[PDB]
Formats: C-alpha cells, sequence, structure tokens
C-alpha cells in the first residue's frame, strides 16, 4: 500500500486524504527560503521509525546543486529522536539514497538507469529532485535559437519522470529556482503539464508558504519556523 | 556523446555506420530508442543491441550511494580549517568546511583579501598544507604573506618553507580561469594517492572580476559561462573534497535597499556558505552570516584586521 | 568611420549591418561575447578584428624628445 | 572531461557541434579537419581553428624574490615612499584619486622621469608610456624635473668616485631621458579603447618599458552623451586589461581619477590594487592610502616645489 499526502504532511495536505497513485509537486522560491529544509522535514517524516512518529519508507534524493549537507540532516534526526544515538541515526540513514548529477544528459542517463532501482526497492515512495532547473542556462545556450533544441533533453527527462511516477505510485517533489522576475514559468511545457500542486516559499525564523492546487484551484497560506530540529509549523 | 570506435567494447565501424544511417548517432539516441525496430533493421542482433545498451548505461550513468555509507565516509574525509582569526572562527563554528563553497562578500577594502591571505598563511604554516591562490586583481602580495608569517614564528627557515607551500596563479579572464581550474582537476586526477603536495585549499580572488564583464546585452552566453564556472567550483569542492573560497562584490538595489551579492539571481544560489563583511578605521570590521545550511542567519560579531 | 573602409569583408560587413552595426564606434562599444554572437567568429578572431578596427582609430605614437624638438 | 561551452569557440560552431552529438572537447581530439567539416556542416578553416582552440606556476617564495630584485619607483617624497612600502610597485595597478589641482599630473610626470634612474643608483632603468586623456602633459616641466634628478644623481655620485656611478651617469642625459618617453593622446572614449587594445603589441617590441600612465580614467568634458562607451570601457576595459598588461610585461600601471575626491560605478571601487587619495586639509596637501593589500591606512604630508614632488 501507499500512504496519502495527508499522512506524509498533515499540515500542508489536510484535504488530500486520498492515497497517492502518482503525484507531482513543485517547490518554488528564492534562495534561503527553506525549500531544502522542507525537503529535510519530509525526508525525516519518511525515514524515521514508526516508533518515533515516522513512516519508515525509503527516499531517493537527486542533487544537481551539490548543496546536500549530511551533517544538517543528521543533527535534525538527532533532535527529532527521543533517544538519539549513532546506531539509530545509521538505521534512519539506511533508508536514504543520494545521487549526484553533473549535466542534463547525465541526469537523463541516470533517470533511464533508475528503472531497475525503483523495481528493486518497493518501499521507495518519495522522489526528490533538488533544482530541476540547475542546467537551464547551459542547455538554453547550447540549443541555439530553436526552442525545440534548447528543451530537448529536459523534455525527455520530463517524459521519463512522468513514466516513473505513473509506473510506481510515487510522490515526486521537484525544487525550482526563482531565476527571473511571484511566479515566472520558464521550464518546458512537458514539465508544466504534469504539475498538480505548486508551493511558493517566502522569508518572514519566520517563513511563509503559499499552496496552489490546480486540481481544484484552491489557494492556501501557511506559516512555519526553522530551528535546530528542522521545520515546525505554526 | 557521439558513438565512436573504442568508446565502449563491442562497437565496430560497420555497426556504427549502420546506426548512423538509421538516424542513431549518440548514446542518448541508442538508450532511448526502440531497440526492436532498430534490431530488425540493419541485420543486427537484438541481444547485441541489448548488451550495448547495458554497457553504455553502466558506463555513462551515475549510481546511488546509501546514506549510511556517505555518513561514514564524510565522518573521516571532512575537515574544518581554522582561519587564524578567533572571532571569525566563532562566527563560522570553527571555520571553513571542506567539500563546500564559501563566499566572502563585501565592499572595496572590507577585508576579503586580508581574510584570504590570513587563511593562506595559517594553512601554509599552521597546517603545512599546500594552497592554490588564483589572483585575478593583483591582490596577493608576497611581502604581506611574509609579514603575516613573521607574527607566527621568528624562524626564518620555517617562514621560507611556508612561502614555498603556496602556489600563485594569474588568470585575468574567464577562459584562463576555466583552464586553470580544469588543469587543477586533471592534476588531482593524476596524483590520486598524492599526499605530500596535493593542494587542499583553493582561493579565487574576485570571481566577480572575471564574471562581471561577460554580462551585458540580451545575449545569454555570459550566464552560461558563469554557470559553467559555478559547476567547475562545485566539482572542485564536492568531488575532490577541497575547501574552495571565492571572493565576490556587494551591491545595493535602488528599490531593494538591502545588501546582496553582485552576480544576479542565478549566482545567489551557488555558494553553500556566505559571510558578509561590513564597516561601522584600518580595522574594526563586522562579520555576519548571510547564508548557511547549519546556522540561523543574521548574527554579527567584530573582527580586527590590524591585529590579525 | 564605416566598417567597410577598415578592411572587413563584404559578407561580414553585411552580417553586421543586419544588426545595425555600421561604424567603428558601434563595433568597439560591444563586448567580445556580443561580437562573437553577432559575427560568428571565435574569441581570438573577434580580438583580431578588434585590433584591426582599433588600428584605424588609435592615435599616433610620439616621443617627448620629438615634442620638444617641435 | 571539458565541456565545449568552457572553450572560446564561436557560438555557431558550438551549436552545430552540439546538434551533431559532440559534448566534450575530448571527443574532437582525433577527428581530422576534413572529416569534421563533413560530419557537421562547417568550413575547413573553422574546423582547423576549432581543433587548434581545443588542443591549446611560481610559489610565493619566487614571487618574494622577484619583487625584491625588481624594484619600486620612487617619487622623491620620503613619507609617501615609506607608506607605499618603498615606492610605486611593479605588476600592480595604482589609482590616484582627488579633486583637480591636488597634483595628480605632477606625480605622473615625476614618475616618468624617475623610472629611468639607473639601477646602480637603485632605480629600474626603464622607459615610460604616457597616455594623456586631458592634454595636461607638459614637456618643459619634464625638462625641469629631469635636470633636478640629474643634479641629485651627480651630487650622490661624488661619494663613490670612479665606480660604476661614473659610467652610469654618462648615459643618463636630458636628451636620452626625453627620448624614452612615448606619448599618446586619446581624444575620446573610442580612441582610448583602441589604444588600450593596441598596447600589448606596442609593448612586445618595446621590452624596456616599465611604466604605463593613463592620466584620466573618465574624460573631463563630462555631460557624457557617450555613457555607453564609458560603461563598456570601465567594464573590464581597464580592470582586467591593465592588470594583465602589468603582470605579463612586468611593469607598473598608474591610473588617474577625478571622480572620487573625498574619503563612477559600484564595481569600479574594486578595480585598482592600490588607491591613494590626494586632498587638502588646513590649506596643505595630504596623501591618504585609502586602500592597499599590504599597507595599513595612513595619512602623510607632501608638497610641490620647482624641483618636483618633495616632502614638507
Ligand atoms: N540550525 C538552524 N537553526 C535555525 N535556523 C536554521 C538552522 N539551519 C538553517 N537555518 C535556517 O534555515 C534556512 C534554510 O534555508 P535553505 O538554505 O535550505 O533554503 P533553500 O530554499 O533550499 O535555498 P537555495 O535555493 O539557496 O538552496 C537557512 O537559510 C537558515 O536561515
Ligand atoms: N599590513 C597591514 N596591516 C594592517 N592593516 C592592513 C595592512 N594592509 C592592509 N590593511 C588594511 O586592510 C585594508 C585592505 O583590505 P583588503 O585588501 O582585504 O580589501 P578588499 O575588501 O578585499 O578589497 P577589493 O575587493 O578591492 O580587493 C587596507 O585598506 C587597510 O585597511
Ligand atoms: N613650477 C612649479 N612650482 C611649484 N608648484 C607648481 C609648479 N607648477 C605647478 N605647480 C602646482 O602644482 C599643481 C599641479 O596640479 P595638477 O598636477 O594639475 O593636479 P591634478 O593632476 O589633480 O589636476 C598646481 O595646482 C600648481 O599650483
Ligand atoms: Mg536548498
Ligand atoms: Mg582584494
Ligand atoms: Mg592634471
Amino acid at each position: 500500500g501507499r500512504s496519502s499526502l495527508k499522512e506524509i504532511e498533515p499540515n500542508l495536505f489536510a484535504d488530500e486524504d486520498s492515497p497517492v497513485h502518482g503525484d507531482i509537486l513543485e517547490f518554488h522560491g528564492p534562495e534561503g527560503t527553506g525549500k531544502t529544509e522542507m525537503l529535510y522535514h519530509l525526508t525525516a517524516r519518511c525515514i524515521l521509525p514508526k516508533s518515533e512518529g515516522g513512516l519508515e519508507v525509503e527516499v531517493l534524493f537527486i542533487d544537481t546543486d551539490y548543496h546536500f549537507d549530511m551533517l544538517r540532516l543528521v543533527t535534525i534526526l538527532e533532535h527529532r529522536l527521543s533517544q538519539s544515538s549513532e546506531e539509530i541515526i545509521k538505521y534512519c540513514l539506511g533508508r536514504f539514497f543520494l545521487v549526484y548529477c553533473s549535466s542534463s544528459t547525465h541526469l537523463l542517463l541516470t533517470l533511464y538507469s533508475l528503472e531497475s532501482m525503483f523495481c528493486s526497492h518497493p518501499s521507495l515512495c518519495l522522489l526528490i529532485l533538488d533544482s530541476l532547473s540547475a542546467f537551464y542556462w547551459i542547455d538554453r545556450v547550447n540549443g541555439g535559437e530553436s526552442v525545440n533544441l534548447q528543451e530537448s533533453t529536459l523534455r525527455k527527462c520530463s517524459q521519463c519522470l512522468e513514466k516513473l511516477v505513473n509506473d510506481y505510485r510515487l510522490v515526486l517533489f521537484a525544487t525550482t529556482q526563482t531565476i527571473m522576475q511571484d511566479y515566472r514559468p520558464y521550464l518546458c511545457k512537458a514539465w508544466q503539464q504534469l504539475v498538480k500542486h505548486r508551493m511558493f516559499f517566502s522569508k518572514q525564523n519566520q517563513f511563509s508558504l503559499v499552496s496552489r492546487c490546480l486540481k481544484s484551484n484552491s489557494l492556501k497560506k501557511h506559516f512555519f519556523i526553522i530551528g535546530e530540529s528542522g521545520v515546525e509549523f505554526c | 556523446g557521439v558513438l565512436r570506435v573504442g568508446l565502449c567494447p563491442g562497437l565496430t565501424e560497420e555497426m556504427i555506420q549502420l546506426l548512423r544511417s538509421h538516424r542513431i548517432k549518440t548514446v542518448v539516441d541508442l538508450v532511448s530508442a526502440d531497440l526492436e525496430e532498430v534490431a530488425q533493421k540493419c541485420g543486427l542482433s537484438y541481444k547485441a543491441l541489448v548488451a550495448l545498451r547495458r554497457v553504455l548505461l553502466a558506463q555513462f550513468s551515475a549510481f546511488p550511494v546509501n546514506g549510511a555509507d556517505l555518513y561514514e565516509e564524510l565522518k573521516t574525509s571532512t575537515a574544518i580549517l581554522s582561519t587564524g582569526i578567533g572571532s571569525l572562527d566563532k562566527l563560522l563554528d570553527a571555520g571553513l568546511y571542506t567539500g563546500e563553497v564559501t563566499e566572502i562578500v563585501g565592499g572595496p577594502g572590507s577585508g576579503k583579501t586580508q581574510v584570504c591571505l590570513c587563511m593562506a598563511a595559517n594553512v601554509a604554516h599552521g597546517l603545512q598544507q599546500n594552497v592554490l591562490y588564483v589572483d585575478s586583481n593583483g591582490g596577493l602580495t608576497a611581502s604581506r604573506l611574509l609579514q603575516l608569517l613573521q607574527a607566527k614564528t621568528q624562524d626564518e627557515e620555517e617562514q621560507a618553507e611556508a612561502l614555498r607551500r603556496i602556489q600563485v596563479v594569474h588568470a585575468f579572464d574567464i577562459f584562463q580561469m576555466l583552464d586553470v581550474l580544469q588543469e587543477l582537476r586533471g592534476t588531482v586526477a593524476q596524483q590520486v594517492t598524492g599526499s605530500s603536495g596535493t593542494v587542499k585549499v583553493v582561493v579565487v580572488d574576485s570571481v566577480t572580476a572575471v564574471v562581471s564583464p561577460l554580462l551585458g546585452g540580451q545575449q545569454r552566453e555570459g550566464l552560461a559561462l558563469m554557470m559553467q564556472l559555478a559547476r567547475e567550483l562545485k566539482t572542485l569542492a564536492r568531488d575532490l573534497g577541497m575547501a574552495v573560497v571565492v571572493t565576490n562584490h556587494i551591491t545595493r538595489d535602488r528599490d531593494s535597499g538591502r545588501l546582496k551579492p553582485a552576480l544576479g539571481r542565478s549566482w545567489s544560489f551557488v555558494p553553500s556558505t556566505r559571510i558578509l563583511l561590513d564597516t561601522i578605521s584600518g580595522g574594526r570590521r563586522m562579520a555576519c552570516l548571510a547564508k548557511s545550511s547549519r546556522q540561523p542567519t543574521g548574527f554579527q560579531e567584530m573582527v580586527d584586521i590590524g591585529t590579525w | 568611420k564605416k566598417l567597410k573602409r577598415v578592411g572587413l569583408s563584404q559578407e561580414l560587413c553585411d552580417r553586421l549591418s543586419r544588426h545595425q552595426i555600421l561604424t567603428c564606434q558601434d563595433f568597439l562599444c560591444l563586448s567580445p561575447l556580443e561580437l562573437m554572437k553577432v559575427t560568428g567568429l571565435s574569441y581570438r578572431g573577434v580580438h583580431e578584428l578588434l585590433c584591426m578596427v582599433s588600428r584605424a582609430c588609435a592615435p599616433k605614437m610620439q616621443t617627448a624628445y620629438g615634442i620638444k624638438a617641435q | 572531461q571539458r565541456d565545449l561551452v568552457s572553450f572560446p569557440l564561436s557560438p555557431a560552431v558550438r551549436v552545430k557541434l552540439v546538434s551533431a552529438g559532440f559534448q566534450t572537447a575530448e571527443e574532437l581530439l582525433e577527428v581530422k579537419p576534413s572529416e569534421l567539416s563533413k560530419e557537421v556542416g562547417i568550413s575547413k578553416a573553422e574546423a582547423l581553428e576549432t581543433l587548434q582552440i581545443i588542443r591549446r606556476k611560481c610559489t610565493a617564495l619566487e614571487l618574494l624574490e622577484q619583487e625584491h630584485t625588481q624594484g619600486f619607483i620612487i617619487t622623491f617624497c620620503s613619507a609617501l615612499d615609506d607608506i607605499l612600502g618603498g615606492g610605486v610597485p611593479l605588476m600592480k595597478t595604482t589609482e590616484i584619486c582627488g579633486a583637480p589641482g591636488v597634483g595628480k599630473t605632477q606625480l605622473c610626470m615625476q614618475l616618468a622621469v624617475d623610472v629611468q634612474i639607473p639601477e646602480c643608483f637603485g632605480g629600474v632603468a626603464g622607459e615610460a608610456v604616457f597616455i594623456d586623456t586631458e592634454g595636461s602633459f607638459m614637456v618643459d616641466r619634464v625638462v625641469d624635473l629631469a635636470t633636478a634628478c640629474i643634479q641629485h644623481l651627480q651630487l650622490i655620485a661624488e661619494k663613490h668616485k670612479g665606480e660604476e656611478h661614473r659610467k652610469a651617469l654618462e648615459d643618463f642625459t636630458l636628451d636620452n631621458i626625453l627620448s624614452h618617453i612615448y606619448y599618446f593622446r586619446c581624444r575620446d572614449y573610442t580612441e582610448l579603447l583602441a589604444q588600450v587594445y593596441l598596447l600589448p603589441d606596442f609593448l612586445s617590441e618595446h621590452s624596456k618599458v616599465r611604466l604605463v600612465i593613463v592620466d584620466g580614467i573618465a574624460f573631463p568634458f563630462r555631460h557624457d552623451l557617450d555613457d555607453l562607451s564609458l560603461r563598456t570601457r570601465l567594464l573590464n576595459g581597464l580592470a582586467q586589461q591593465m592588470i594583465s598588461l602589468a603582470n605579463n610585461h612586468r611593469l607598473a600601471v598608474i591610473l588617474t581619477n577625478q571622480m572620487t575626491t573625498k574619503i563612477l560605478g559600484e564595481s569600479w571601487g574594486h578595480a585598482a590594487t592600490i588607491r591613494l587619495i590626494f586632498h587638502w586639509d588646513r590649506k596643505q596637501r595630504l596623501a591618504t592610502l585609502y586602500k592597499s593589500p599590504s599597507q595599513k591606512e595612513c595619512t602623510v604630508l607632501f608638497q610641490i616645489k620647482p624641483q618636483g614632488f618633495r616632502d614638507t
């Protein structure tokens, strides 16, 4: 069975009690607004034991910014555990997987090769793609004036991501960067057509999050803080 | 990329020519193609195509690493490098971290070069580890380095030995910088087991000095070059596991009156750590964290250039 | 000063005029990357072209002895 | 692996190569220019240039020794030399800011005269390039300063009698001094950009030049309807170009700036390696070392005499 978005995070998905059968969500906003901290929060809620209030499901992290910090995640796990110890932290990290990608072509090849990974790990239900827009400018410049050439590899990546999400009832969280003057979309239409829930992050510590749900067009506002233990919703 | 003889075992000129005649030229086309349709054409064994796809995929594809293993390796391969300044070490929680990108931002004369030289001297003498200093604006001076060293020891021979552990490179444009960084990457690739030398800290003084003149007009070549430089720095930091310090300017917007880095929105995402230096005299600067993954931002304390 | 008189080829001059670049002042005020995009040449080629254009704009060297010598 | 975007290729050729599947330079190493010209739709010359482009230091102790043997340029002002660390250094950029009349041009002419002092007397024995943007350069004043310097060297030479000083003073002459100063007059921003572009070629055949002076970073008429030319110039036109010129040819670049007059762009403050502000206080001239990577900030006195720049 698969958990629901309400179970994963009951503060952002209070009205999403339906079990996930392939869901795609985007986190958008400027630098230092807590997108990666939110990813840590969800990762902790998934990989932590059921004894400590977690789901105990595996997570796959694809890092294209190279910004993943193992020490920060470890300290968050230590603070969220009632009885923190090295062995329990090691067990929690045993459900976490990390991949580094250096280019869009490299990312596409990795996505093609992850089919076996998903087949061999039935508990892997969360897929995080941090900065899907990491290679935007380089691909755009290498594509020339033809928009079809600029977006070719990202379009193929989007099709592969859709196939992966549908084939295995996964939840995909993709982080995008505010690189051009609220919300100015720039990624290929193949990616845009897939997004069901979008979230916008803002700074005031004090942080705010605006959730737009395209399934019903509902709009919501939330507030949270970040401390030594990670995210805590107000 | 392009299919070539010797790219992977099992590739022959005739097979490559048939595939190219059938509009299959790159590894991406091969892996993402319907191998049944290709196999029935060209008179090529389907199993041969399957093996070729598997080999190419296993060769050019990244693979996942379990979190526990990464924790184990980083527990021993990560180091904190004292900057030689007590207050700045207090701000940074014991100082620079290897494996990430640290940016120092400030105005003209704020103390960026002074901090870089203090760290270079402390690494060359206190740690006796090789440093690479990439000077793009003439900031580095050998007499200042020796002056900083003499405040640490009165042994002339030790001062000379420390001065021999610092490599200085001049790169006045983006292409020279990229060439120097790729040369360093290749050198580290050769000296896989090198320990006596094997520079461990890379200082890049005024990344802005080279990046800024690439931005202008409606062309996006400058953005791509800046992002390529960011990729080079990120691979030097994370892949090779060395500390990378980069100096960048500060700017203030006409409407957004706060202080911020100078290379635009895309660059703002690049550094893992950012230290802002401000002035209220010769010394008496204030330092605060403008960006971090391990601490709250906004805490400020004082540093004195004159003393250190 | 028009770019045809500097010594540039007719094809390149037309390719530049398609971007409203017609004089030495217009050419020089552009940066190397912009010129690379406009003309299709490489970096070293753009620098050779800049040197060619500036040889038609730069002043003449003099010596202080010659200045005193009237 | 080196991505093709990292090389100074032409954008069109790079796009053609990427469309043909080439991503890194290592894939273009073996292909022949003729084969490449047909694999992708480019001419033979472009293929040859592409292959050439694809195919194409000292520790701190060596630099310490180099800056020790290589001298400084004195200005005959003891306090200014002391705060500067010996004199105007080589392989660096020095900006002299201040309001008009402080004496920025007099120091430039004094350094032009002083870069020719023979090595046996502690000089560098070099020649000067003077790029004048304002037209303030005067030759008779240079004659006065050269005569004063020759008198000073003659006065010192008496102590050593017939040593190398005698032979050195023979070459050091007014006419030989004036024949080693190369003067350029840039009337506008276009000419300044052109001459800055052409300087390396001039220096490659004048290897005895050790000092380059740009008297005027922004033109004096101001009210710049040509603001675009100023923007393009100060954009790397005199930050990277002059630092590279100073380092490759081992000389000293001195820039004069009228805009900054008190203790021209937010990025232009980071350009010059050293910044000296000349300002009046109590109706007397003072020099402040506003920025420097090797000397702490300090203020000293100076004055101008018929013999040139001198202490108070
Ligand atoms: N231990 C801590 N205690 C309190 N606040 C913290 C702590 N660690 C981090 N923070 C705060 O949490 C913020 C996390 O934001 P973060 O940098 O992860 O955002 P982001 O959206 O992922 O950014 P980017 O796009 O630049 O990668 C940090 O900027 C800092 O403000
Ligand atoms: N030997 C010294 N002793 C004490 N203080 C010094 C010494 N040398 C320089 N300083 C101080 O350090 C300042 C120089 O700072 P620094 O070179 O780090 O500037 P910066 O912010 O990096 O500049 P830029 O961005 O233009 O390169 C000098 O103005 C002076 O205040
Ligand atoms: N023969 C001389 N004797 C003494 N002082 C002089 C002589 N000639 C010029 N001066 C002084 O030197 C100053 C030179 O200023 P100048 O070099 O033009 O400054 P800036 O370069 O900042 O405009 C003048 O203000 C003048 O008073
Ligand atoms: Mg983040
Ligand atoms: Mg500096
Ligand atoms: Mg003057």
